[PDB]
């Protein structure tokens, strides 16, 4: 899921220097929200591996995947890949690394406090529209993991701390507001481990030669189509769908250099905005993901109104939102848009709950005053003009778009090269092909899109000397 | 650019930038000045103290309000706030900040064009909008539905929404407020010895009244008791000594609210005025208002005024309707939440009065259908 | 393929598909207009809640019915009733299945004709049929001689059918119906200190009407039963408490049937236009059609309609014939369930007028032979 890109830097005389590793674009929708035939990140399913009882035992964990909550809603598991083994080479992978065991056996019982986010219950006050805690003791036992007080954590998650002016004063949070809350938090907590896991990687594998001139390697994911398209598919939709535009725009520049250069110079129009209109009803406002954003800002949203209001902003009066098709019995189509890859339908339920990732402040100094090395994750975290979006208002699409915008203004400043690969089977039996297989490869690779382009203009280039050793014979 | 979100409010100006979660700079709204002649020579004093600053020197100025009752009365004293709040509180320059404005129901007319007249000619603000105090607090309550009653420092009224519709005939304005309380709170405590005449021991009965001050669920069980026992007597220290006690003048303050006729007011009270607002709405709507009673302004903040509330009005309601009070413990700072949430919604982007607009139809666009 | 069945009528709107049990779709036909302005901005408020979303929202809305008196007189909400209930109640594309509709008798040929031209180019329909109210109910009692009443809300009308044979010169249309009942009721509650002006609450009044009214076998011994005692009086649960009880007005409304000089109309009661009607046709049929009297439409569901109704025809027919008055349960409902049947005969299905046909032919091929 997440972007993978590594810089492989190079010393004065061109000579290999050293290597550095950065991450982009990681998925938080996985860790709350799976899809009903799609499982987790394999971390959860791996620690429940048998064949370690010290964890187990020394962290409380029920052993019954089926029990927690987080995990049971998705498919429980599948024959992918046999977990122990995979699970002890990384723990040795770990072991012959830099840091020792202890920074482990945190990242374990972290893990571990992750899981039990979900045993959290909360109910109404006897006359009033607050919410209070029932049961404490997963409370009490996560608490107990991380160092702090589940009196004062169940304090901070029923009744967060705000500053006003120059005085503190508390909010009040009812259940749904509060569940947000403990999502949020159990995702933020995963994304800075993540980040603080490569820092660690990244200085480990750091040598103290001069970094010059570098050449950067980026492995994305690619085009996914399915019949049940989610927001987590349109975000990487959207991702490609900029890419190929980069590359389109990349593509644009190198023909107009060829034509300079040969001085066969017509039809400058540029091949960006073909594509870019579709980009434009999505990151721009009055958009599909401003709306969005909007629209969970408004506290009656229902997914009926966010329907309604698409259709009222964008039917007829933009040229690629229209109506969905129903083909070969497909459970579900709200709205179809057209791409570089052809017609995508998506689905709508579900897109408005899980967008919101309102983060807790009071929580966050919490885990800064912990006893544990969880506030060096958590150490930097939310007059003379100032932006700072607030806590509510915290969109997982705006930080997408954000890292997205981040990405475009360091991979736009090097020349790029690109590299395809196609599946040749769905099966492993060399020689067979599948057509259909070929044909979606070949669509989310954009090689249509490619040749598309060429045909326009002049894609036929032969030298005088070989037309005249071929064609002169014709009179 | 960001949008922003100034609340001048009555006797506390707040303000900050859109999509922000509280208020950054929260101020009373006091000019004052020097009433002595001043001996010292080259310390230079300047001849107006704005602000927070005013309190500190509140010993030696003469604290004048430039807004009664939601109307401002003393303009140049505006001008000083507003500059006061763009520059030394905020440190930004509103020539690339909109600036959305927050006004009460049933205003003169005039008041709003000079709002408008002063922001886009002495500030050159590149768009604004005037919003409605009630409008926002629902919006910062989390509801689409039911009447909510704004009580701050300068007036009180109800404003009944259903599902985004108001109900303009059925809103109902009471110009007793925080301050009237203040005023009976000195006229109450000089028959027990104590007397506060200046206006700046204003501050210090305000400030009493905020600290000690609280609603009784009943009024005539609580002053039977009062005067037997003196379980109820609080100990206040002045900012120079000799502690004040006071017995039942803690709970008799507060209750001018519910008993408007203790100052003369010829109206009646706020749990009342609410249950006539109701029953001035339509019959298929009174249910729904019902069940989502929504209270915001610095007033409601007294210890037992929403059991105290609920109780008149389960007393006034038929008996078979469930009588709910949503309290949430931000009521003061509701209207800037919700002004906040306003301004950052994507689709409110068209409805600002661009300065185009204003140059092209002068100050009376304000009451075209950009209300 | 598969036939719908829609209903119009007047206040009620019933569809589904031919062959069903009993219709899928049942709503009232009204069309509701937002009169306020709407201070939440980003909701996006419809301009037009269309069936029974209507319903819900009441208080805020103005209702219209499109239908007054069987003909139509507002098309553009016709239209949107008909398009609701062909994409929102029943989810189904009309392109590709035939449609049945209903009307009363003797009305204007402009309706008719607008009816078909609409629905041949506004929704496209393959073919389509126009059948009398009355004959279906006729098909679903399983008879095929006697009168059959069908009160609505929007005309009262009696077909007399002896052996599949109509008899055009003995049909008579009263314009007196559920509609007028409703506002006779409004009229008289005044009388007991009730005010209802609102359309929005003529639906509460309709509910009073619809469970607590009731037809007295005796008019003068229940008004002095009513006048002595008191033990005919219930009470009533508004939307919003104080409830209400009504006493000699229960069974007073239902009695305008009887009894039209009430709301001024000179025309005969129900039971005189029955009997009237029945001697209007020849002399060797009298018999059979006396025993065969046939009761629908939702008006006729009054408690004890049956046994006024048969008592006054009785007194009114000579002693020596038979009279039986047929009153299923489901009278509300017996106009669709013929339809779906007439609609699910094989013999039926080249009576459709096919789209072609119109097209040759224009829009008055409905009003030509084949009809
Ligand atoms: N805790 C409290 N108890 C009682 N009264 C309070 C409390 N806090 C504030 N107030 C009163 O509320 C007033 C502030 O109201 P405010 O919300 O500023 O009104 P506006 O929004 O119109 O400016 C003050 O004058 C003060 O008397
Ligand atoms: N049991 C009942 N008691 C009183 N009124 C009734 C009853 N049932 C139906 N009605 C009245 O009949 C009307 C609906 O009649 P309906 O047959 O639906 O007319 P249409 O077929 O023209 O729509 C309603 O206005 C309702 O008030
Ligand atoms: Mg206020
Ligand atoms: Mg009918």
């Amino acid at each position: 899921r997440f972007g993978k890109f590594i810089r492989i830097h190079f010393g004065a005389t061109g000579k290999l220097a050293s290597a550095d590793i950065e991450t982009y674009l990681l998925e938080k929708s996985r860790v709350i929200f799976q899809l009903k035939a799609e499982r987790d990140y394999h971390i959860f399913y791996q620690i429940l591996s048998n064949k370690k009882p010290e964890l187990l035992d020394m962290l409380l964990i029920t052993n019954n995947p089926y029990d927690y909550a987080f995990i049971s809603q998705g498919e429980t598991t599948v024959a992918s890949i046999d977990d122990a083994e995979e699970l002890m080479a990384t723990d040795n992978a770990f072991d012959v690394l830099g840091f020792t065991s202890e920074e482990k056996n945190s990242m374990y019982k972290l893990t571990g406090a992750i899981m039990h986010f979900g045993n959290m219950k909360f109910k109404l006050k006897q006359r009033e529209e607050q919410a209070e805690p029932d049961g404490t003791e997963e409370a009490d036992k996560s608490a107990y993991l991380m160092g702090l007080n589940s009196a004062d954590l169940l304090k901070g998650l029923c009744h967060p701390r705000v500053k006003v002016g120059n005085e503190y004063v508390t909010k009040g949070q009812n259940v749904q507001q509060v569940i947000y809350a403990t999502g949020a938090l159990a995702k933020a907590v995963y994304e800075r481990m993540f980040n603080w896991m490569v820092t660690r990687i990244n200085a480990t594998l750091e040598t103290k030669q001069p970094r010059q001139y570098f050449i950067g390697v980026l492995d994305i994911a690619g085009f996914e189509i399915f019949d049940f398209n989610s927001f987590e598919q349109l975000c990487i939709n959207f991702t490609n769908e900029k890419l190929q535009q980069f590359f389109n725009h990349h593509m644009f520049v190198l023909e107009q250099e060829e034509y300079k250069k040969e001085g066969i110079e017509w039809t400058f129009i540029d091949f960006g905005m073909d594509l870019q209109a579709c980009i434009d009803l999505i990151e721009k406002p009055m958009g599909i993901m401003s709306i969005l954003e909007e629209e969970c800002m408004f506290p009656k949203a229902t997914d009926m109104t966010f329907k309604a209001k698409l259709f009222d902003n964008h039917l007829g009066k933009s040229a690629n939102f229209q109506k969905p098709r129903n083909i070969k019995g497909k459970p579900e189509a709200h709205f179809s848009l057209i791409h570089y890859a052809g017609i995508v339908d998506y689905n709508i339920i579900g897109w408005l709950q899980k967008n919101k990732d309102p983060l807790n402040e009071t929580v966050v100094g919490l885990y800064q005053k912990s006893s544990l090395k969880l506030l060096s994750t958590l150490f930097a975290n939310y007059g003379k003009g100032k932006a700072k979006k607030g806590s509510s208002f915290q969109t997982v699409s705006a930080l997408h778009r954000e890292n997205l915008n981040k990405l475009m203004t360091n991979l736009r400043s090097t020349h790029p090269h690109f590299v395809r690969c196609i599946i040749p089977n769905e099966t492993k039996s060399p020689g067979v092909m599948d057509n259909p297989l070929v044909m979606h490869q070949l669509r989310c690779n954009g090689v249509l899109e490619g040749i598309r382009i060429c045909r326009k203009g002049f894609p036929n280039r032969i030298l005088y000397g070989d037309f005249r050793q071929r064609y002169r014979i014709l009179n | 650019t960001t949008a922003l979100v100034c609340d001048n409010g009555s006797g506390l100006v707040k303000a900050g930038f859109a999509g922000d979660d509280a208020p950054r700079a929260v101020f009373p709204s006091i000019v004052g000045r020097p009433r002595h002649q001043g001996v010292m020579v080259g310390m230079g004093q300047k001849d107006s103290y704005v602000g927070d600053e005013a309190q500190s020197k509140r010993g030696i100025l003469t604290l004048k309000y430039p807004i009664e009752h939601g109307i401002i009365t003393n303009w140049d004293d505006m001008e000083k706030i507003w500059h006061h709040t763009f520059y030394n509180e905020l440190r930004v320059a509103p020539e690339e900040h909109p600036t959305l404005l927050t006004e009460a129901p049933l205003n003169p007319k005039a008041n709003r064009e000079k709002m408008t007249q002063i922001m886009f000619e002495t500030f050159n603000v590149p768009a604004m909008y005037v919003a409605i105090q009630a409008v926002l607090s629902l919006y910062a309550s989390g509801r689409t539905t039911g009447i909510v009653l704004d009580s701050g420092d300068g007036v009180t009224h109800n404003v009944p929404i259903y599902e985004g519709y108001a109900l303009p005939h059925a809103i109902m304005r009471l110009d007793l407020a925080g301050r009237d309380l203040t005023d009976y709170l000195m006229k109450i405590l000089t028959e027990r010895g104590y007397s506060f005449v200046t206006t700046a021991e204003r501050e210090i009965v305000r400030d009493i009244k905020e600290k000690l001050c609280y609603v009784a669920l009943d009024f005539e069980n609580e002053m039977a008791t009062a005067a037997s026992s003196s379980s109820l007597e609080k100990s206040y220290e002045l900012p120079d000594g000799q502690v004040i006690t006071i017995g039942n003048e803690r709970f008799r303050c507060p209750e001018t609210l519910f008993q408007p006729s203790f100052i003369g007011m010829e109206s009646a009270g706020i749990h009342e005025t609410t249950y006539n607002s109701i029953m001035k709405c339509d019959i298929d709507i009174r249910k729904d208002l019902y069940a989502n009673n929504v209270l915001s302004g610095g007033t409601t903040m007294y210890p037992g005024i929403a059991d105290r509330m609920q109780k008149e009005i389960t007393a006034l309601a038929p008996s078979t309707m469930k009588i709910k009070i949503i309290a949430p413990p931000e009521r003061k700072y509701s209207v800037w939440i919700g002004g906040s949430i306003l301004a950052s919604l994507s689709t409110f982007q068209q409805m600002w009065i661009s300065k185009q607009e204003y140059d092209e139809a002068g100050p009376s666009i304000v009451h075209r259908k950009c209300f």
